[PDB]
């Protein structure tokens, strides 16, 4: 809900993505 | 969650015709959900 209070490695080029309960990909 | 009567949602939208956020807007784009918190129900879809 909110990530930027509570927090204030890699990644591939190509990856798929799924929905978040609050449609987020 | 929060539904609105008209007369609610025009007094919202007047809201971000004040001049606090106009200048906000003036530099920056405002993005405004004024959804009654519905975004915490989902598939509300197949409540209703």
């Amino acid at each position: 809900m909110n990530e930027s209070q509570i927090m204030q490695e890699t990644i591939p080029f190509l990856h798929l993505r799924k929905k978040d309960e609050f449609g987020n990909w | 969650v929060r539904t609105f009567s008209q007369q609610e949602m025009a007094f919202n939208l007047l809201g971000l015709m004040a001049p606090a956020i106009v200048n906000l807007c003036q530099s920056d784009p405002v993005f405004a959900d004024l959804n009654g918190g519905l975004q915490f129900i989902p598939d509300l879809k197949g409540l209703m």
